[PDB]
């Protein structure tokens, strides 16, 4: 079992720059290394075969190299396209093996997040639940935090996070955060806030709405 | 023109079999050798065995070997897959992969990929709420709408809005696994000129159960 | 007789015992005795020909001489002198480098013929 | 044609970019395109031998029909088929032992031949 270990998991550039991703075999397999890209939600594509070799479709952008045991993808100058996964892969005798994931992230300039707070619909009151969601929209750097306040008190049970990977246009990240709350809960309470303090500004942007007059 | 068809996802409780199929790769005189991938989120990718149309030959791996059975129909048609004892980690996407012609490390045509999902409990249609704005606190300019998808399973469920139309300014979030239930948020961004002049409509369908379609009105 | 070798499986007919004395601390067992050669046709030239010239049917060996009964007439012609096979290669792709994934090759072979007869009336 | 290699050295003259398809990672460098074969006389038969058997020369293929002008005559001839080389051995020393340092070895070739002719007089 030859065994394909990758250097990084996860890897930093910025659009233009000229990145490189290495592959180490446990043992010589020649030029025996084909390498795949992957974007999110979609099936791999092949890119390199036979170490060095383009296939029909690959831009002269992708460059690949090595022999024996290290191998290397040279992607010189980059494009918003270029974000999704990649792997290499072992042929020289079976079992064939893959290499582990490798996420190429943007280093694009930081931008200020979006922050947009939404009530429980009138729908799903009718069902005995509460749902408050705050959408945090095309923010940069990934580190964010929320807090959630009910009548100025932070709550801590009940959230749901969920965090978007880089996205593949305009290399900026977005965040959802849901309180699911009962409705009797809900309708003892007045003020919902949501609060988002990111590295671009020194004080947290704030977005509420009160109950009674909403 | 060269795209490979799979089967669909399936919903297995644990100790039953599951059958996955191919399309188009596997043809008299015409050669291929067919390789399958599992895609395990916490193992990256796995060859399973590579299987050549018009021979039947078969190779596979020694972790696989009485998991994983293959079988080639010579007419139209291949490649069959199924695993037999299902358990939990064989919850994962299986690709029917075929370099052209011949050889193990190219996959250039990669098929469509098939969820398979073994465990209990049974499929349970989402829950679609609309996420509206609050008064008339926001005005211009640019809205967001978002629609809420809630106490699903299994994954996944595809979220459009305008019937395809409108893509950009879009946002799907990953779905997160509480109470062995999925939760998945998608939000829109829209001019305040559109709406509510206009209709915006998100529309969740949920292969293994239901499509549904719910307008947002103030 | 081009090469020699020998059969893989076993001996449906052993070597008698009277014929062979056994060893030999290693070895002791009788090796593969299923002998077979390759052939070969050797050189091929024009002076061995035997066709593109006419041949006239002087005397017939048999009794029937030459009286083609039925209306009809079979020539068996085997000519292995011209038994070239082509070779095709057709690309699928042009890769930047020389790859073998790149080509198709197929096997062809031609034969050529024209069968020229003169006949005789005959009146019965 | 016995057997066939390739010049070592620079080649001179490379084949055009249109003949041959460029490879290929490694490779890359074109190999020596200068090729140039053994040749073997093959067997050599007493069937085959010109000489010693005599010639007579009835007529001429030009219009000197045999005339010595001069009073002489040139004979040239080529024999390749007693051609073997002699291997002679001397000793410098005898050691206790066999050692090629004992020994120089030499090559000589010998040509053996024996003229014959017959000429008729004539008057101008």
């Amino acid at each position: 079992d030859i065994v394909m270990t990758q250097s990084q998991k996860f890897m930093s550039t910025s659009v233009g720059d000229r990145v490189s991703i290495t592959c180490k075999a446990s043992q010589n397999v020649g030029t025996a290394v084909a390498w795949y890209q992957q974007k999110p939600g979609q099936s791999p594509k092949l890119m390199i075969y036979f170490a060095s070799n383009r296939y029909t479709g690959v831009p002269d952008r992708f460059t690949g190299s090595g022999s024996g045991t290290d191998f290397t993808l040279t992607i010189s100058n980059m494009q918003s396209e270029d974000l999704a996964d990649y792997f290499c892969q072992q042929y020289s005798s079976y079992p064939l093996t893959f290499g582990a994931g490798t996420k190429l992230e943007l280093k694009r300039a930081d931008a200020a997040p979006t922050v947009s707070i939404f009530p429980p619909s009138s729908e799903q009151l009718t069902s005995g639940g509460a749902s408050v969601v705050c959408f945090l929209n095309n923010f940069y750097p990934k580190d964010i935090n929320v807090k959630w306040k009910i009548d100025g008190s932070e709550r801590q049970n009940g959230v749901l996070n969920s965090a978007t990977d880089q996205d593949s246009k305009d290399s900026t990240y977005s965040m959802s955060s849901t309180l699911t709350l009962t409705k009797d809960e809900y309708e003892r309470h007045n003020s919902y806030t949501c609060e988002a303090t990111h590295k671009t500004s020194t004080s947290p942007i704030v977005k509420s709405f009160n109950r009674n007059e909403c | 023109e060269v795209q490979l068809q799979q089967s669909g996802a399936e919903v297995v409780r644990s100790g039953a079999s599951v059958k996955l199929s191919c399309t188009a790769s596997g043809f008299n005189i015409k050669d291929y050798a067919i390789h399958w991938v599992k895609q395990r989120p916490e193992k990256g990718l796995e060859w399973i065995g590579a299987i050549d149309p018009e021979y039947g030959d078969t190779e596979y791996v020694p972790k696989f070997q009485g998991k994983a059975t293959m079988t080639a129909d010579t007419s139209s048609n291949t490649a069959y897959l199924q695993l037999s004892s299902l358990t939990s980690e064989d919850t994962a996407v299986y690709y029917c992969n075929a370099g052209h012609d011949y050889d193990r490390g190219r996959f250039p045509y990669w098929g469509q990929g098939t969820l398979v999902t073994v465990s209990a409990a049974k499929t349970t249609p989402p829950s679609v709420y609309p996420l509206a704005p609050g008064s008339a606190a926001q005005t211009n300019s640019m809205v967001t709408l978002g629609c809420l998808v809630k106490g699903y399973f299994p994954e996944p469920v595809t979220v459009t809005w305008n019937s395809g139309s409108l893509s950009s300014g879009v946002h799907t979030f990953p779905a997160v696994l509480q109470s062995d239930l999925y939760t998945l948020s998608s939000s829109v961004t829209v001019p305040s000129s559109t709406w509510p002049s206009e209709t915006v409509t998100c529309n969740v369908a949920h292969p293994a159960s239901s499509t549904k379609v719910d307008k947002k009105i103030v | 007789a081009r090469h020699f070798f020998n059969r893989a499986g076993e001996v449906g007919e052993p070597v008698p015992d009277t014929l062979i004395i056994k060893g030999s601390g290693n070895r002791t067992s009788v090796g593969s005795s299923i002998y077979v050669n390759t052939p070969s046709g050797s050189l091929v030239s024009s002076e061995a020909q035997l066709f593109n010239k006419p041949y006239w049917l002087q005397k017939a060996q048999g009794h029937n001489n030459g009286i083609c009964w039925g209306n009809q007439l079979f020539v068996t012609v085997v000519d292995t002198t011209r038994s070239t096979n082509m070779t095709l290669c057709a690309s699928v792709t042009t890769s930047s480098t020389y790859t073998n994934s790149d080509y198709k090759e197929y096997m062809r072979h031609v034969e050529e013929y024209d069968l020229q007869f003169i006949f005789q009336l005959c009146s019965i």
